[PDB]
């Protein structure tokens, strides 16, 4: 019973779901025993058709009492189309297991057979480019400051200025859903007006936050955004839940509204390196549930970040342990998700961001010395300069200081 | 950027005109886009100017580079005499391989008449092969032949599979149809037909 | 340190939170304290750190007490409260690690939440079960069974004496068993076992689902079949969905059971993440009549601490039990704790004394099959409850209480053959 | 042509494969014809079918097989109708071929998993009906008559011992009998029979209708009346309607019986059209718990169908008409229904040929209930004999003759 959940000769099937875990066993507990235990607890704790199997165990190079375990799970154990069921089974209670000091989930291979039961992003990268009619470059946006205490009218004015000034998107603060000092219905009306009076001669939008306490309230807010002609909405999937996220994603596909996903709680789950769930797992799970855009955060480990960015954009990713990719993942033509870089960035860092992420991305910026429209201008200019330079073949890391209308100058002069 | 030996003394407008007129073969003007770019050029603008979209530009540059890396080494002139009209998309998938195994992969891919999907998967059988140091029957498939790397992939994918069921056997028959050594052949015959 | 005020008294309407953290070398506790408040709140809208007491024993380990104005929170929304307090405060460089230990919800905010659909007293009245803790168990084999054979197992276990039988939290709807068929066969098993004993019995049908609509369909079907209780995973599915289901449950009269799968991901380590007691309070506000707490015998003080937090109307602060702030629940109903993990009849004495009467014990392999299983637990519990009522000491006489009962019951006598 | 016939291609696990039989026009090479089929049925070099294998039909001139792969991306998830327009939309009208027939399809797991499959499936269906250890019995009511008299015939036959009674497939709603009343009177017959016998009995109410809305109304009423099973013609009504009804059935707990009327139009001639085994697979993916397959009392082809619609995994075997190994990825099977030319003398064979997972639909007894009695007895006798170890293909005559002495109803049937 302790063993037989570890079978070193087993070769995975094309339909198996595979997971890679890192762990540190309690002193006295063998690595193999711990591996078998993970497989048992995560699958059974004709049963041979319903049990997971640890097929490979190896030490983590450079770390004492630290091992990897690779476990296969039969396709039949997963509810079609459900992220919630996949996670409930895999990370349900194995993390509380007594023979292990710590456990972290590093990766999941979703077999094609399971990938095809999911909706995937409502639109995806190519569709979004066409819906927005924006090609050849990363998209830009920003948040609005002051955050709290603004009337809907003043908020709308700030949104207006930033969008008119040259940004593609403006984002609601994640902490303002509906508050005593500002109710969502009015924020939505005034923001929509700001878009109307700006939309330039090109499509612009605002990531209205439709995160809500109930499924009904969430739809109610989303429906209002649809009535107002809003091209995009956002949701905090790790605080709201995958059930709610999936529901919203289906709604979005039916109604043609792009969906923006904000990590919003991930540091709770994936920050420490020896416990919990690596972001790249959550990123794959999200791609299957829904969402057209996903915060990835910035780069400016690097390798790990680049790794998941490809996992959520590409159709086929070869395993490469140096980038944190444990299993080859075939996405079976499911559309990708645009990464959104944010935090600690300025026009100053635009060269690097363009070279690192390429064109299929969104760069969100947090003030400029002259109001906000010059802010938007400085970012719009900096980005175009970087894109054209990259097109010319210039080195955006070495020539970045040369690659980067006094709006941009004011920003560069400040720093 | 390096320019071919013929167009060393043209300006930017000469490059523009020879690009817009297709007045060469792809491996003759693919370096030119790269040099042209340095003198003020953007691919979205170039779609309005020359008229080739950015994906095609990137594919052309990478394909010409791979073709140069092939031709600068041991070979026979027949395949470079074959990579003259429409070889860019196939040269774009073997860019993952180093210069040594590149010329070996090209022979396979142009003899079996394979498309982009097979080329992507094949280069992959080669790239995944080295990190399987310990396995069942690993050293019976050699490394310097692409067919044997692909055959090892197929064999391992059917190796601990379901008892025959014409699924393991089907993958075994796929593996036997691409291998090209002799130890690979007698091992796969030991497996598929009789202990 | 514009966010740290060493001398400040919180208002009765402030929300308070207690964090534990370890600063990067070079960073004073004062700065880390102020930083937590700043990152989590941004003058009328900023949070304020007001106390940075060190934790005894541990080096480079401190607490921070932060007040947040009432107006930073959306009425009635757990999702919003957590987003505002724990969304990104755990991600900045000044601190090596951060854990949230406690939250004080001001009355003014507590009253904007629904709370449990029924609560402890109503739930007993609906079930007509008084005096004792309730019993249940689950079903093995879990995976690979047909709906009919599953239904038979449910029937036997309930007929045998349990109050509740629980679905495997991992089986919502799978190729080997579909939820509609499970619901039909389980419902039949309940109706028959109920009719033959003259007493209400249930089954924790799992209505966890991939979408809000599917969740409702499952819940609605359970209602049509007359099922008194349903279950849901509040952490994996999340709070938006959980809150919705709780509202539905109140409107329809269905009790709601909450499973805590994946809690370990968030609260297993003691130096990072969110302590369960916080999640327990959040759930009491969102909804749920029953909640898995986990057992003690199959930290003791911290466990008892949150059990009181989710059951009592008023809990005085007591750091030795893990309670940082006095919490007044403003007459909101409590949540009935569910003990589980490593338990069988040998632990029955302790479980009764530890949790008292307002609890559910979820057991589990009996030598003579399922009804004997159920019988043995039913007897062991009644024996323990009665002994406690008499004044017998369950932590010392427990061995004898079980053996006397075992002599009376062949099923229990077999169960005690350990 | 050479961009389609590719003799050195190995199919991928995600490819949809199809096997066609054809006879080329004189002057047209087999390879060119195979290439043409792949071209007509497909297209972007990843959106084309490929013909990977061509071989002659043994024993026949101007008769070849061709094996064509199609990329997964070409097929709409969950849609039988999209698969069919893609595969059979225009190849049959192609000028360089005299005749064309589709023999088989391999549905890759990746595509199988996008379909609902049977509402309930074989094991669930037995549990719902609480019937185990044997084939089920039924018959079609004759005269194929007022709703009241119809209901009486149904009552007597079900009461007499059959598990199911069937509506004539051609009677939906007619001036002499309107569906709403047939449904009421039949439901009464069922309810009385069940109450009296203690067993579960049904009736295959025909809910085939001219429109989707009408189809739903008929199905909803059958549910209102507590009917466990309904009937539908998947070929005439078609797959959009069939799939819709199957979804309804799964949501509502009603079993679905599929009739195969008009299949002869499509597959009777051995050298043109679509073999029923293809349609049978398509139906398993669309929906249906029961399917008419017909009896044999080509045997090999019949056995092929039965495994294809019931097993989880079928190994390729050309001698049984199975061209490709088919993995159903745990999707449940469809219970086959034997019919046509059957009465108790064939009971031995039917039990041995189909095993327990089947339904036998019988035609005329000299004495209704005596008919039901004769078949109920004959079946139980045959099943018991099989379990004991008798050989039903040889001892069947004696098994029935002995059984005939237990119940005179059976003797009366055997006497004719």
């Amino acid at each position: 019973y302790k063993l037989t959940y570890y079978t070193p000769d087993y070769t995975p099937k094309d339909t198996d779901l595979l997971a890679a875990f890192r762990f540190s066993p309690q002193p006295g507990v063998p690595a193999d025993e711990a591996g078998a235990a993970i497989a048992a607890e995560s699958s059974t704790g004709d049963m041979d058709r319903y049990k997971g199997k640890c097929y490979h165990i190896e030490p983590v190079q450079g770390e004492e009492n630290s091992y990897f375990a690779f476990i296969a799970y039969p396709l039949d154990l997963f509810e079609e189309g459900s992220v919630t069921n996949i996670l409930t089974s895999i990370v349900g209670n194995v993390f509380g297991f007594k023979a292990i000091r710590s456990l972290r989930l590093e990766d999941i291979r979703f077999p094609v057979a399971l990938v095809k039961t999911f909706q995937g992003p409502p639109h995806g990268i190519q569709v979004e480019r066409d819906l927005l009619n924006k090609y050849g470059r990363p998209m830009l946006g920003c948040t609005i400051k002051p955050k709290l205490g603004l009337s809907a009218k003043n908020y709308g004015r700030a949104v207006y200025e930033c969008l008119r000034g040259g940004l593609d998107f403006t984002k609601d603060d994640e902490n303002i859903n509906s508050q005593p000092f500002q109710r969502w219905r009015d924020r939505f009306l005034f923001v929509a007006d700001a878009i109307h009076k700006s939309q330039t001669g090109e499509i612009k939008g605002h990531y209205l936050n439709v995160t809500a306490p109930t499924c009904e309230e969430m739809m109610k807010r989303a429906e209002f955004a649809k009535e107002l002609g809003m091209p995009i909405i956002m949701h905090d999937f790790l605080t709201a839940g995958f059930t709610a996220n999936t529901t919203l994603a289906k709604w979005c596909r039916d109604n043609g509204v792009l969906l923006h996903i904000h990590r919003a709680m991930h540091a709770v789950i994936d920050r420490q390196r020896n416990h919990g769930i690596h972001f790249r797992v959550l990123a794959k799970c999200l791609r299957l549930s829904g969402g057209d855009h996903l915060h990835s955060g910035t780069v400016v480990d690097k390798a790990s970040t680049l790794g998941f960015v490809d996992l959520m954009r590409e159709d086929h990713i070869e395993a490469d342990r140096s980038r944190g990719v444990f299993f080859t993942q075939d996405w079976a033509s499911m559309p990708g998700v645009l990464p959104v870089a944010s935090g600690g960035i300025h026009v100053w860092h635009m060269p690097a961001l363009v070279e690192i992420f390429g064109d299929d991305s969104v760069l969100q910026f947090g003030g400029h010395p002259w109001g906000n429209a010059p802010g938007a201008t400085a970012n719009r200019v900096a980005l175009e300069a970087c894109v054209q330079a990259r097109n010319e073949g210039r080195d955006l890391y070495r020539e970045g200081g040369d690659i980067l209308s006094p709006e941009l100058a004011a920003a560069l002069d400040l720093w | 950027s390096p320019i071919p030996t013929q167009f060393r003394s043209l300006d930017s407008a000469g490059k523009i005109e020879i690009l817009a007129g297709r007045m060469a073969l792809w491996f003759e003007y693919a370096p030119l886009i790269s040099s042209l770019y340095t003198d003020g050029f953007t691919p979205p603008t170039i779609e309005e100017l020359t008229g080739i979209s950015s994906i095609e530009q990137n594919r052309l540059i990478v394909g010409a580079q791979v073709r140069d890396s092939i031709l600068q080494s041991i070979h026979e002139p027949e395949l470079i005499s074959a990579f003259d009209t429409g070889g860019a998309e196939l040269l774009y998938e073997i860019r993952l391989l180093s210069t040594t195994q590149r010329v070996a992969a090209a022979t396979f891919i142009i003899d079996r008449n394979i498309d982009s999907k097979g080329a992507q998967d094949l280069a992959r059988a080669i790239k995944d092969y080295p990190n399987r140091r310990g396995d069942v029957g690993w050293l019976d498939f050699d490394y310097n032949l692409p067919g044997d790397c692909l055959s090892f992939l197929y064999y391992r994918q059917s190796r601990e599979n379901k008892n025959p069921s014409d699924q393991r056997t089907s993958m075994l028959l796929q593996a036997l149809g691409v291998a090209e050594s002799e130890k690979a052949k007698n091992r796969l015959n030991t497996e598929l037909y009789g202990d």
